[PDB]
């Protein structure tokens, strides 16, 4: 009806920007193995 | 060793709308009386279950599905059909199978036929040549019980005509099959009263006049318990009831193991099976 | 001989790269897409 | 060979990170599927309310509450025998074992209203006994533990279920293979308590155990191995359970026609007799027969096993090792099986008598 009750509200809501990233890596930042490639098969709908 | 490998030459003549039709009709199942290398289309077609001239009832299917061999459709090209066994031990390696039935199959389930109790079938005119197939439904084996149990009792309830039961009463309501987390009404929002009741009437008289003769036998043999032969009595029901039982209590024929894909097999879906 | 043919018809086929991942995704697979197109039919006219 | 089967799960009755390779898992039907269940097949004068509050509470803590509906697609599938046993651990006769699976798995989990969890979780059990909702047709053997890949409360498994159990490779820590394993207390060789004890080939079943007294339901399942078959296990099963047999089959549910018929004078109506007029005046021609059989002994009430058939041990002589050995920050014994081939058909039989 329009009457205040005396009290306030402190409203609060959360959104959502989609970026754009700029990344830089030093030079040699990160050790990395490899390791051997392997083989399973297990069927399916239709075939192998 | 090989796997079982079954040819339909389908005939010419077919419309081009039954070709598609066709088409889309494989990862179903059908059964043949005799295992042969090469079948025709009148072994698949509802035509082979006439027992005495008549089509069958669902009393004569569940009979049916025991004695024959069931085969699932594989590939189909313009030509033909090609279809894998189950039962016999066969390496069939890709079998898969679609899912037509109003449940759900999760990863895991194990499948066994059931005809087409409720409602309608899904079946396959070929009026080109003068014969229909119709094909069973697979339904979980946690369901193969529940599913029969309320169907035909439900059918016991609409025989109870003549005040003999209140036919007046909303307090039950909906008889439904709970799986999956989904409700499935038993009534289908509209009234199947009579072609269903008509179809399955047999079974219910089968069983009506068997449970009524135990619940006699007993109370004949024991009156404590709370010119008319008695052994031959005795003899008569436990032979007309364990030759009725088997053809209910059926077990299951395949399995659904799923790799890379989703746990849940909706209604009119295909997904890989074993064999039992 | 444009006044005899019912249509004409040219086809496409492209394929798509995938890329290896692992955690919650299932495999991928390639894939392979078929197309066809059909021609028109148009005309032109002059008198004197 | 051997089968293959993966399922992606939640991880809350069960962290795969954890359980021993070659653990023997389970699978849970829907929740949502009890509560129809128990609206029908509950007795008269009980309540079907109170399997769905110990069923909203269980999951009321247990992982995010929403989406525990119809179509969300991720659910808690998959749980292990160890948890469903030691959610029960005061059940079993071998008090020293159970309480030590318990108190490993409740230390070795999240500790986050873990608790709770294993507490709602057996009160949920329990309730669903007094409403016949009997937990053998919600629990089923899925395979056992194989490959497994997790993250943030999600976990993807793969499991061994059906073929030979060591023909299975994997990339398990110390060698590609691995045995079936089971904690020490949900063991049960019924050939040692019935004295046959032979040296064959055995079967390997999964066995519940319901105890129904009004207030007082207790539940348990155990891993039997026996010599005996599918259709005579029921009878070594009841000659082991002889008190719990008894005492549900009472505390559960909590004519002369052959003499009529010997002569012609008692009254009687031909089946032509039966028309319009004749029916008012018919059922009080012939004798009485008043009574109901309401309030007796039905095979809901008087059930206390269920049991199937999940593989067998081809061997001229089974050989089984218990041994202690650690659930990582805690030891507990456990018994390792040796070649066991995983069968199947999920079909349980259910023993009233």
């Amino acid at each position: 009806t329009g009457f205040h009750p005396g009290i306030a509200f402190t409203v609060v809501r959360q959104d959502r920007f989609a970026t754009e990233q700029l990344l830089y890596a030093e030079r040699a930042s990160e050790s990395y193995f490899v390791g051997q490639i392997q083989v399973h098969h297990h069927d399916a709908i239709g075939g192998v | 060793a090989m796997p079982f490998e079954i040819e339909v030459l389908l005939p010419g003549e077919l419309s081009p709308a039954e070709t598609s039709a066709l088409q889309k009709c494989e990862g179903k199942i059908i059964t043949f009386s005799t295992l042969r290398h090469r079948a025709s289309l009148v072994d698949i077609a509802l035509s082979s279950y006439y027992i005495n001239g008549a089509p069958p009832d669902t009393l004569s299917l569940l009979e049916a599905y025991r004695m024959r061999f069931a085969a699932v459709i594989t590939r189909v090209i313009p030509g033909k059909l090609l279809a894998h066994a189950i039962g016999v031990g066969t390496p069939t390696p890709g079998l898969f199978i679609q899912n037509t039935s109003p449940v759900d199959l999760c990863n895991g389930d194990y499948i066994c036929l059931l005809p087409p109790v409720f409602g309608s079938a899904d079946s396959i005119r070929l009026d080109s040549v003068g014969l229909e197939i119709v094909f069973p439904l697979t339904i979980p084996q946690t369901l193969m019980r529940e599913i029969i149990a309320k169907v035909v009792a439900r059918a016991v309830e609409r025989t109870a005509a003549g005040a003999q039961i209140l036919p007046h009463e909303v307090l039950r309501g909906a008889d439904v099959i709970c799986y999956n987390g989904r409700r499935y009404e038993l009534e289908t929002n509209l009234q199947h009263r009579d072609g269903s009741d008509a179809a399955i009437r047999t079974l219910v008289l089968n069983l009506m006049f068997s449970i009524n003769e135990g619940c006699l036998l007993l109370l004949a043999l024991i009156p404590t318990l709370l010119r008319f032969p008695i052994y031959e009595t005795i003899s008569s029901w436990i032979s007309t009831s364990s030759r009725l039982g088997d053809t209910l209590g059926t077990r299951a024929i395949l399995r659904v193991c799923v790799f890379d894909g989703p746990s849940t097999v909706h209604p009119g879906d295909r997904t890989a099976v074993i064999q039992v | 001989e444009l006044a005899y043919v019912r249509d004409g018809v040219i086809q496409f086929e492209v394929q798509q790269p995938m890329i290896a991942r692992d955690g919650p995704h299932p495999v991928d697979q390639p894939v392979h897409n078929y197309m066809v197109k059909r021609i028109h039919k148009r005309s032109l006219s002059a008198a004197f | 060979t051997t089968q293959l089967i993966q399922q992606v799960s939640l991880t809350d009755f069960f962290r795969p990170d954890i359980e021993h390779a070659g653990s023997i898992v389970l699978i849970l039907r829907h929740p949502s599927d009890m509560i129809g269940e128990a609206n029908t097949l509950t007795q008269a004068g009980r309540d079907p309310d109170v399997l769905l509050e110990g069923l909203r509470n269980l999951f009321n803590a247990c992982t995010a509450p929403w989406t525990v509906g119809e179509g969300g697609g991720l659910r808690a599938y998959v749980t292990s025998l160890s948890f469903i046993a030691a959610c029960r651990a005061e059940e079993y006769t071998d008090k020293q074992a159970a309480d030590a699976n318990r108190t490993a798995i409740v230390s070795a989990y999240g500790c986050s209203r873990m608790e709770t969890r294993l507490i709602r979780f057996s009160e949920c059990l329990r309730a669903m006994v007094q409403c016949h909702v009997f937990p053998h047709r919600f629990i089923s053997f899925f395979g056992s533990l194989l490959e497994y890949t997790i993250q943030d409360n999600l976990c993807n498994i793969t499991a061994v279920a059906k073929g030979p159990q060591e023909a299975a490779r994997t990339d398990k820590t110390s060698t590609r293979r691995v045995t079936a394993n089971i904690p020490a207390c949900v063991f049960w060789d019924v050939d040692k308590d019935l004295h046959l004890s032979a040296d064959g080939l055995k079967h390997v079943f999964l066995v519940f155990v319901y105890t129904q007294r009004r207030q007082r339901e207790g539940v348990r399942l155990h891993l039997a191995l026996s010599q005996l078959n599918e259709q005579c296990f029921g009878r070594g099963i009841g000659f082991l359970l002889g008190r719990i047999r008894a005492e549900n089959a009472a505390w559960g549910t909590e004519l002369p026609l052959v003499q009529l018929s010997n002569d012609p004078t008692s009254p009687r109506c031909s089946i032509g007799e039966i028309t319009g007029v004749n029916w008012n005046l018919a059922r009080q021609r012939l004798y009485q027969w008043t009574g109901d059989f309401r309030g007796l002994p039905t095979q809901l009430s008087c059930m206390y096993a269920a049991y199937t058939l999940i593989g067998t041990i081809p061997s001229e002589s089974v050989r089984y090792t218990r041994r202690m050995e650690r659930f990582g920050g805690y030891n507990v014994p456990t018994i390792w099986l040796e070649g066991v081939v995983w069968g199947g058909t999920n079909t349980w039989n259910e023993c009233y008598y």
